[PDB]
């Protein structure tokens, strides 16, 4: 476990040399803000129907009536392009408000505790996860646990023991070359089937896929 | 250097985002459309002579 | 989880039909440009929004030739490849429920259009059976990793002690439960055909859509304080030096339709956006193992859900325990 | 008779309509590959072997598996092995 885990971290490493699209979310936002600025200030420059773009090329050679009108037609130009930023800049604000809330209950849920919610932390079962300062962002690692390769077994909804069904617990009964065990479902620990690591309830008459076999009673060996 | 606009499809990308290169992808830089050719034009019966 | 990948010529929209019209437009410089690139940006929002709700699986599984497993019926969730339409019984009855174009193609003359999807209905079916189909018999393991085939019985009395009912109790009842189960899909195959309220929210958003392009393109028609509406009764009758007055004018009207319709698209991707994002929620932990987040999943006990394909959506059949 | 309208510019015999609008200059294959620069309609365009270029496709929604179903065996795993993802967010 551990080999891996300090393998891993050095895979990344690595990977965020040479890549260019781990942070494209986060250049993607200083991207769209550095568009949003140019376009604001570059229709500083539009005519918006004046005789001219430039206060000082209207009042230069033109009486203060007609100067004006020109004046104010160039005005109410620029205060709709400064409008029109302000909303979108909203906007934009409230998608990101939105992803820092999510953060927030990321870094709660997968850093401080353990989640339990699948698909949150990472697609493999939820172990560790550590915060990464970032410019404009947060970056997490998330450690996850990954099943490997499986293996085929034969299993039994329950077995018959002197007349009585029993019960698996936490585990799951399944059968190997020629011996039946009980075990945990994400891993192979093949226990023997014994009275203190299952339960009996009902006859063996009531299951359906019921199969004979024996439980293990220390009662025995003790007596 | 320099790029004529108006050359072929991939220089009309280039100077459609102000920049002599291109990573990658589907890029909008105009619209188009058909120019129309001969002219119709049509008067009433006239009768009124 | 979508709307309509709309699209708006803004030349053809302000001003058509004349070249010396034309000539004004260009005193606004890249002003009509930038607010094209706007209303893509939001299309391109919307293909994220169903990829990211559907594509929950690495691969692509086959539908079973069997249906009925320890006693349930999954034949009318599942698409059934006798038939040539690759969709469930559910699903056709669902979609049943619900500018330039092309099917031939056609064009209006308001400068209007919108475009098609990355991804077709039935290519959103074929990842709905896949994630029932593959849930089917992978279970705990579907999305953890490998697909490990689990008994159908076997997966159920699991996720019933996941609840806290021991396991004997399912088993004891087995043909209980599966009766039951069976009953419920055929209640809602016919709660879904005789209603009029089903996937009115579905309706509801193609409604909003349509609202804000009919007001957009209704407004063409109006003065806005000018001789007319029409840009071509203009120049004809009026002097064309004072012409520029009227045409600016009306430029600046629809320039300000403009603005109002893109800025509202923005506002309700909004929404979508939140609404795509606890849907896909919602598929990993509802569909792809047992939350148990109360009323997260339905308002019962969460024992099992199922996605279908729909209409720019998602419908999710919930399984619960009460 | 079109505007605008390219100096130096030809058509040749990769032309195609879809749905989505048609293509000029692009190939077509009659395989599948995973979406690289979509177009609509599931169609997609990437570069490939011929020598290269660029091609459209109909693209694959998945990888292709399939698992057999029993109700007698279970698969477990006998192994395991942990990674570390990494995640951005503004
Ligand atoms: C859990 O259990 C499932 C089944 O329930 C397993 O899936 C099977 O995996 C086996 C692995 O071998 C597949 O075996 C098939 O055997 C056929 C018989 O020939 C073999 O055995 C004879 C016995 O004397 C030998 O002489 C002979 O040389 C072979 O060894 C083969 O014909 C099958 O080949 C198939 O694929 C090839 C690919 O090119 C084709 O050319 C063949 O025509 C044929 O299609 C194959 O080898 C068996 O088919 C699998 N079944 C299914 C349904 O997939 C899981 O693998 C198992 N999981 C675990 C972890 O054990
Ligand atoms: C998991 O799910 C699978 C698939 O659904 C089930 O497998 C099936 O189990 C049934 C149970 O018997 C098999 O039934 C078949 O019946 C055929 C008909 O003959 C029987 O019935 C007549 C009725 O009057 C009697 O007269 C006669 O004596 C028999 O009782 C048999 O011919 C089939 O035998 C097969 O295997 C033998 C093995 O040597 C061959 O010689 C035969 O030619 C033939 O191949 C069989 O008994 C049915 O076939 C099973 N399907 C499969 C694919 O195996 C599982 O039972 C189910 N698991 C659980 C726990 O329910
Ligand atoms: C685990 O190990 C135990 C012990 O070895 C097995 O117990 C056996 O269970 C079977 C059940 O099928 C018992 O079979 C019994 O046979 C009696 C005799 O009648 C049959 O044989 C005659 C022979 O000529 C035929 O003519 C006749 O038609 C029958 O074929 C039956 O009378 C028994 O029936 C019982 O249940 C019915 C249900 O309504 C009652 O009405 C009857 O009165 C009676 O109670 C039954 O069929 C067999 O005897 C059992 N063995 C022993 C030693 O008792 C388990 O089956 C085994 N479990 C597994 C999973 O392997
Ligand atoms: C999951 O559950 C569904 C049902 O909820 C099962 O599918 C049903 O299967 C039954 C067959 O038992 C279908 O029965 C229908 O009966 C109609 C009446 O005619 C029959 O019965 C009268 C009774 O006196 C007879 O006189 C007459 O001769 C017939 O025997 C038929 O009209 C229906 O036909 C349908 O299919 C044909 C196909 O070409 C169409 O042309 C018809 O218009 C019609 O659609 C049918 O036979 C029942 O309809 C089935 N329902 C569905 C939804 O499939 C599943 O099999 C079950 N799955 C599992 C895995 O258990
Ligand atoms: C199914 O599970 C069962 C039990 O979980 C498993 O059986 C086990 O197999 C191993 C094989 O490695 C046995 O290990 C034994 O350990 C003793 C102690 O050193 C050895 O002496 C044994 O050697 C035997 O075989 C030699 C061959 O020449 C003989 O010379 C020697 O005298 C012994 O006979 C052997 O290594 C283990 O004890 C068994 N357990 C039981 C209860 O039998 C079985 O193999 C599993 N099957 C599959 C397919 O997984
Ligand atoms: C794009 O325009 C072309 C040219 O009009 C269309 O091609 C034409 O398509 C029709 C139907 O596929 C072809 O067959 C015609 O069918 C009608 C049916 O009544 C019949 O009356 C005609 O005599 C003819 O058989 C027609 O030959 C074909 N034209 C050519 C030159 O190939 C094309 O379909 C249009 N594309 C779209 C998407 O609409
Ligand atoms: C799960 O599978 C992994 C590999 O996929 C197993 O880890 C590997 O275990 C071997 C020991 O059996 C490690 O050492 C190797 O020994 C051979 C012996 O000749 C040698 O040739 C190799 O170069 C190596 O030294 C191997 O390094 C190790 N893999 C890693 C990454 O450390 C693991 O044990 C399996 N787990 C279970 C429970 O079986």
């Amino acid at each position: 476990i551990a080999n891996q885990f300090n393998k891993a971290i050095s895979q990344i490493q690595e990977s965020l040399t040479t890549t260019s699209t781990a942070l494209g979310k986060l250049q993607d936002v200083v991207n769209q803000n550095a568009q949003a600025l140019n376009t604001l200030v570059k229709q500083l420059s539009s005519n918006f129907g004046a005789i001219s773009s430039v206060l000082n090329d209207i009042l230069s050679r033109l009486d203060p009536p007609e100067a004006e009108v020109q004046i104010d037609r160039l005005i109410t130009g620029r205060l709709q392009s400064l409008q029109t930023y302000v909303t979108q800049q909203l906007i934009r604000a409230a998608e990101i408000r939105a992803s820092a809330n999510l953060a927030a209950t990321k870094m709660s849920e997968c850093v401080l505790g353990q989640s339990k919610r699948v698909d949150f932390c990472g697609k493999g079962y939820h172990l560790m996860s550590f915060p990464q300062a970032a410019p404009h962002g947060v970056v997490f690692l998330h450690v996850t646990y990954v099943p490997s390769q499986e293996r085929n077994f034969t299993t039994a909804p329950a077995i018959c023991h002197e007349g009585k069904a029993y019960f698996p617990r936490e585990g799951v009964f399944v059968f190997n070359g020629t011996s039946w065990f009980i075990t945990q479902r994400n891993f192979f620990s093949p226990q023997i089937i014994t009275t203190d690591n299952t339960f009996v309830s009902g006859n063996c008459d009531v299951v359906i896929g019921i199969i004979n076999n024996t439980v293990y009673d220390p009662l025995q060996p003790e007596l | 250097d320099a790029v004529d606009c108006s050359q072929n499809p991939l220089a009309e990308l280039k100077c459609s985002v102000k920049s002599f290169e291109i990573d990658k992808g589907i890029y909008q830089t105009s619209n188009f459309r058909v120019v129309p050719s001969g002219d119709v034009v049509r008067f009433p019966n006239i009768t009124n002579l | 989880v979508s709307m309509a990948k709309t699209s708006v010529d803004c030349n053809m929209y302000i001003c058509g039909d004349s070249t010396e019209c034309a000539n004004l437009l260009l005193q606004y410089g890249s002003f009509c440009t930038q607010l094209n690139r706007a209303l893509s940006g939001i299309a391109a929002e919307q293909d994220r929004n169903t990829r990211e709700v559907f594509a929950q699986v690495k691969q692509m599984y086959k539908t079973p030739t069997l249906k009925y497993f320890g006693g349930f019926n999954f034949s009318q969730i599942l698409p059934d490849p006798l038939k040539p339409t690759k969709r469930s019984f559910i699903e056709d009855l669902l979609f049943n429920k619900v500018y330039g174009e092309c099917l031939i193609c056609a064009q209006k003359f308001n400068g209007l259009t919108v475009l098609p999807p990355l991804l077709t209905d039935d290519m959103i079916a074929a990842y709905t059976a896949a994630l029932v189909s593959g849930t089917a018999t992978a279970g705990w393991t579907f999305g953890a990793g490998a697909a490990l085939q689990i008994p159908f019985a076997m997966q159920m009395a699991y996720r019933f002690n996941g609840i806290g009912v021991t396991q004997n109790v399912l088993y004891e009842n087995q043909k209980q439960i599966a009766n039951q189960f069976n009953k419920a899909i055929s209640q809602i195959q016919e709660s879904l055909t005789t209603t009029s309220t089903a996937l009115g929210k579905l309706q509801d958003v193609v409604n909003q859509n349509a609202q804000a392009l009919n007001t957009l393109v209704k407004q063409l028609s109006s003065n806005f304080g000018a001789i007319s509406s029409v840009l071509n009764d203009i120049l004809s009758r009026l002097d064309p030096p004072e012409a520029e007055v009227q045409i600016d004018r009306l430029i600046t009207g629809r320039l300000q339709s403009l603005q109002t319709y893109v800025t509202q698209q923005l506002i309700r991707a909004a929404e979508i956006r939140a609404s795509a994002n606890l849907a896909a929620t919602k598929m990993s932990e509802c569909v792809l193992g047992q939350s148990k987040r109360v009323d997260f999943c339905g308002k019962g006990y969460h024992l099992m859900s199922f996605p279908q394909a729909a209409p720019h959506g998602v419908v999710f059949l919930h399984v619960t325990y009460v | 008779q079109l505007t605008p309208a390219w100096r130096i510019y030809s058509t040749g015999n990769n032309v195609f309509q879809t749905q989505a609008g048609c293509l000029i200059g692009a190939e077509h294959v009659d395989t599948s590959y995973e979406c690289d620069i979509p177009i609509g309609a599931g169609i997609c365009a990437s570069y490939h072997t011929v020598q290269k270029s660029i091609v459209a496709y109909t693209m694959s929604l998945g990888a292709d598996s399939s698992i057999a179903y029993s109700n007698n065996t279970i698969a477990i795993p006998t192994n395991f092995s942990i990674s570390i993802t990494t995640e951005v967010m503004p």
